[PDB]
RNA sequence: AGGGGAUCGAAGACGAUCAGAUACCGUCGUAGUCUUAACCAUAAACUAUGCCGAUUAGGGAUCGGACGGCGUUUAUUUUUGACCCGUUCGGCACCUUACGAUAAAUCAAAAUGUUUGGGCUCCUGGGGGAGUAUGGUCGCAAGGCUGAAACUUAAAGAAAUUG
């Protein structure tokens, strides 16, 4: 059953990307889908998108540019100390200059690196490069 | 190795499926795996048409025919030479073959 | 076994050119 | 491209596809260079100045480029109606 | 009207020369790609090509064809037997190489060849009976532009012009308008409204 | 051995000096298959052999001897190739592979680990390639440490200009020729990612061989 | 009796390269050969010649393919340029009535592109 | 343990072949082959491919239900039933293609995996000894389940190429 709505998306995402789409379709939509966009948005790595408002669940659909490498998901929420935040960054992006892993703490959901600044620590959920 | 996709059977959907008798050596094979040949031909052969025309007693006659199913196993196939081996690639080919129509 | 010709080539550099004692 | 005090550094700076954003390696055969004239009022062929536009391979062999040619042309005004979304 | 005029509207000579040549009758197999050159399939029978979205697209193949420095960079292949003649005459009037009958492959690749050539563009009377050629064109990086009927194939084909394909009389009415297309937009004619003095029959095929 | 006689448009440019350098070739990535183009351009080209192995091929007689033979080429600032050709004799196989290894010659993206102190020295980013059960990694290294790798990849690291990477490999590694091939295929892979740094749009420009015009 | 590539490469040489002045009579072509040819033998003469004038045979009556003799290629090109005094495709003249028959979604894309003045007739195709 | 027992046919008895033939070939023939009431729980029990969920390419067939339409056939005749064209749901399958994967044969999954994390269960780590010895447990028995060690060896094995 379906068991991760976030990874259903990021995988249709990216395997529409990596054959050249504009447009995406996102069957189910949830708090921590469409605030996972907006922080999409602002790196510049997708556009506009809409989610239509059936009285079901809505749906989503997003627009891509290229511009996108990767987008995947780790499914086992771990529990990261702020002292080792810099391993996964190791283990999980091709370098430290650009890239973002995104954590969830009790202010919200960021990137790792306006979440060291925060100097703060919390659950994984994604990443993206 | 897998050299044929239906695995030389032609039975995918279901579990089990009645065998039957070969007509040469008496052996048991399943029916869809076993060759079907249907053949028609007459009473008589064809020089002996005229003697049994003019040996009738109601002037002209159509000599009737006969229908006959014979089936056979693999090893009774290509020792009879009803079937031949064939190459790699032309054994997925099931097309029947054009049989001549002109004869030179 | 081509080693025959190593000695004398001078056309091409072998990986561990062979000191000589 | 990187930078240390405002140099360049790199050996060169490939080119990026025009249909899908991806850029172009070296001895990637099977990507082209697509140039169209530029015509005048009065229907002569004006020389010399010409709008380009590349494809990559990958897009060429799944087979779409004449409709990404039809987007392009659309867009910068070559052609008319002639691409619509249902 | 961003970067054309309004004197590229078609003349009303060319509808009638279109339609005449039974340019609109297709196979029935429709393919997937060119869905959007489609209007609607006729009931129990064949598709039908719009001649009017044929004009300005030919145009713009035109187009391409005069962005060529040196008329004799341009390469145009053949076939089957009904353009042969057409091609040659297409090249013998604008400049451009012809290859009819057998391509003998290797021609863009062994540089011992004979028939050897660098050419920067290629034009194709059908993808499906000149396939071969296409595929060694995908190794130099040179454009085709190829005419094409309802089914298909697009690999590595930038533009393709919708036509009958396979009528005896559209192939030729099609090649001889694109050459005279192609000297409109040089200084040849002079003027678009002006008529050109060669008569259509000359690009078709004769039985012996 | 005597002057040449160009049989592509490429020779005769290049032969009367009308093109400007070898990076609008790559940029535009035209084929090459005559190899007085690379070293024409490109002289103190150093090429260096693996080791040469005899292949068999029965015959009513008996058998059949061939030689094969792993040839790579490189100058240490950024261009690398490799060729493989097998002959009857050593001496034809070496002078063959040496041409087609000169054909294959490639170019590889460096960059800056950590902070950027300009003279690029790493690897821009994390890159591997797989060819046929042989996987070969090439990671980003700080500055100063030596190469860690096999001796038989190390010197085609030392042939690519890169001074530090790091490396791990996994699978079959015991085909040499396979591994080097995998590893080519890597360092060539370099230019292939797309990083932030070339979001910036781009000017196309006319390509020379539509812009020149040939001589007779 | 099959012959190797040294005479076919010469016979094929001969034929295009002189045609009219020589023709059928195999004796004629005997005595021809040597003053334009450099032969060391006899018998290959013989052979050269024999083949060549059965050749001709063939030449006399109708073409064959691979041969173009000087005299049959100018006439190809001489007969490029074959006109009909009226156009096939046109039919202003070759149909007694002008105006022509057509399907109603073709006088729909008329109507779509503009050209409605067009005088056509719209008949109707179903059978289902 | 009862009933039934036409035909074949383990075991067995003869006739041939062969140097020998306790077999292949031919004539007989007991248990069995059928059924009622109870045990046994193993098969190349094979798609040699675990179950649930999401995405990914073109095509044409076909079985069941529903929807639209131009016509033909036909009846106490219309609507229904039979045939034809197009769309959709759920299945047993098939052809081409590789952007992808594998050592390869080949695969719309054996893809979305070195750029490695959707959820759940089981099993293997060079070849023999060995599915053996011993203990336990189920069964009237035949047997099933669980399951070693001593010792020995540098090769066994998979896919493909030339003969
Ligand atoms: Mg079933
Ligand atoms: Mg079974
Ligand atoms: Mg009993
Ligand atoms: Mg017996
Ligand atoms: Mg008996
Ligand atoms: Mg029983
Ligand atoms: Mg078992
Ligand atoms: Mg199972
Ligand atoms: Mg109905
Ligand atoms: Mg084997
Ligand atoms: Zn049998």
């Amino acid at each position: 059953v379906r068991t991760s709505v976030l990874h259903d998306a990021l995988n249709s995402i990216n395997n529409a990307e990596k054959m050249g789409k504009r447009q995406v379709m996102i069957r189910p939509s949830s708090k921590v889908i469409v605030k996972f966009l907006q922080v999409m948005q602002r790196h510049g790595y997708i556009g506009e998108f809409e989610e239509v408002d059936n009285h079901r669940s809505g749906k989503i659909v997003v627009q891509l540019n290229g511009r996108l490498n990767k987008c995947g998901v780790i499914s086992p929420r771990y529990n990261v100390r702020l002292a080792e935040l810099e391993k996964w960054v190791t283990k999980l992006l091709p370098a430290r200059q650009f890239g973002y892993v995104i954590l969830t703490t009790s202010a919200g959901i960021m990137d790792h690196e306006e979440a060291r600044r925060k100097h703060v620590a919390g659950k994984i959920i994604g990443f993206f490069y | 190795v897998k050299k044929r996709k239906n695995n030389g059977r032609n039975k995918k959907g279901r579990g089990h499926v009645k065998p039957i008798r070969c007509s040469n050596c008496a052996r048991c094979t399943p029916k869809d795996k076993a060759i079907k040949r249907f053949t028609i031909r007459n009473m008589v052969e064809s020089a002996a048409i005229r003697d049994i025309s003019d040996a009738s007693v109601f002037a002209e006659y159509t000599v009737p025919k006969m229908y006959l199913k014979l089936q056979y196993c693999v090893s009774c196939a290509i020792h009879g030479k009803i079937v031949r081996v064939r190459s790699r690639e032309g054994r997925r080919n099931r097309a029947p073959p054009p049989r001549v129509r002109y004869n030179k | 076994e081509g080693e025959a010709e190593l000695k004398d080539e001078q056309a091409a550099e072998e990986i561990a050119q062979t000191e000589k004692k | 491209m990187e930078n240390d005090r405002g140099e360049i550094v790199d050996l060169y700076v490939p080119r990026k596809c025009s249909a899908t954003g991806r850029i172009i390696k070296a001895k990637d055969h099977g990507s082209c260079q697509i140039t169209i004239a530029k015509v005048d009022e009065n229907g002569r062929a004006i020389q010399g100045e010409n709008i380009i536009y590349a494809f990559s391979g990958f897009v060429r062999a799944m087979g779409e480029s004449d409709d990404a040619l039809n987007r392009l042309a659309q867009r910068d005004g070559l052609l008319k109606n002639v691409w619509s979304a249902q | 009207p961003a970067n054309l005029p309004s004197i590229f509207n078609p003349t009303s000579a060319d509808i009638e020369q279109l339609l005449a040549a039974q340019c609109h009758i297709g196979s029935k197999n429709l393919n997937v790609h060119m869905q959007p050159y489609v209007w609607k399939t006729r009931a129990d029978g064949v598709n039908i090509i719009n001649l009017g979205k044929t004009w300005e697209k030919l145009v713009l193949a035109a187009r391409i064809i005069v962005a060529i420095d040196n008329p004799s960079d341009v390469c145009v292949i053949s076939s089957r037997p009904f353009g042969q003649r057409a091609v040659l005459k297409f090249a013998a009037h604008t400049g451009a190489q012809a290859i009819a009958g057998r391509f003998t492959p290797g021609s863009f690749t062994n540089y011992i060849t004979r028939s050897f050539k660098e050419p920067r563009l290629i034009v194709v009377t059908d993808p499906r009976t000149d396939a071969q050629a296409i595929k060694e064109a995908s190794y130099v990086n040179i454009p085709v532009i190829a005419l094409c009927d309802t089914d298909s194939p697009l690999e590595y084909v930038d533009v393709a012009i919708p036509t009958n394909n396979k009528g005896r009389h559209s192939v030729g009415l099609i090649w001889w308008m694109l050459a005279r297309e192609v000297l409109r937009l040089r200084g040849t004619i002079y003027n678009r409204e002006t008529p050109w003095d060669v008569m259509p029959d000359l690009y078709f095929y004769r039985d012996p | 051995e005597k002057e040449w006689q160009p049989v592509t448009k490429l020779g005769r440019l290049v032969k009367a000096g009308k093109i400007k350098s070898m990076e609008e070739i790559y940029l535009h990535s035209l084929p090459i298959k005559e190899y007085q183009i690379v070293d024409y351009f490109l002289p103190k080209l150093k090429d260096e052999v693996m080791k040469i192995k005899p292949v068999q091929k029965q015959t009513r007689a008996g058998q059949r001897t061939r030689f094969k033979a792993i040839v790579l080429i490189g100058d240490s600032d950024g261009h690398v190739g490799l060729g493989i050709k097998t002959s009857k004799e050593v001496a034809t196989a070496i002078r063959a592979a040496i041409i087609i290894a000169k054909l294959s010659v490639i170019p590889v993206r460096r960059g800056y680990w950590g902070a950027n102190l300009g003279r690029p020295h790493s690897l821009p980013v994390k890159q591997s390639g797989k060819c046929g059960s042989v996987t070969v990694r090439l990671i980003p290294a700080p500055r100063g440490t030596s190469l860690v790798a096999s001796p038989a990849v190390k010197r085609l690291l030392q042939l690519a200009g890169i001074e530090d990477a790091y490396t791990s490999s996994s699978g079959s590694t015991k085909t040499l020729e396979n591994t080097l091939k995998a590893t080519f295929a890597a360092v060539a892979n370099t230019y292939g990612f797309l990083t932030p740094n070339l979001w910036k749009e781009t000017k196309l420009i006319r390509s020379p061989l539509e812009e020149y015009a040939d001589t007779l | 009796r099959v012959r190797t590539k040294t005479v076919k490469k010469s016979a094929k040489v001969i034929i295009e390269k002189y045609y009219p002045r020589l023709t059928l009579d195999f004796e004629t072509n005997k005595r021809v050969c040597d003053e334009i040819a450099v032969i060391s033998s006899k018998r290959l003469r013989n052979k050269i010649a024999g083949y060549t004038t059965h050749l001709m045979k063939r030449i006399q009556r109708g073409p064959v393919r691979g041969i173009s003799f000087k005299l049959q290629e100018e006439e190809r090109e001489r007969k490029d340029q074959y006109v009909p005094e009226v156009s096939a495709l046109d039919f202003h003249q070759n149909s007694e009535t002008g105006m022509l028959d057509i399907d109603q979604e073709t006088k729909d894309l008329l109507k779509h592109l503009g050209f409605d003045s067009i005088p056509v007739n719209v008949i109707p195709v179903t059978q289902s």
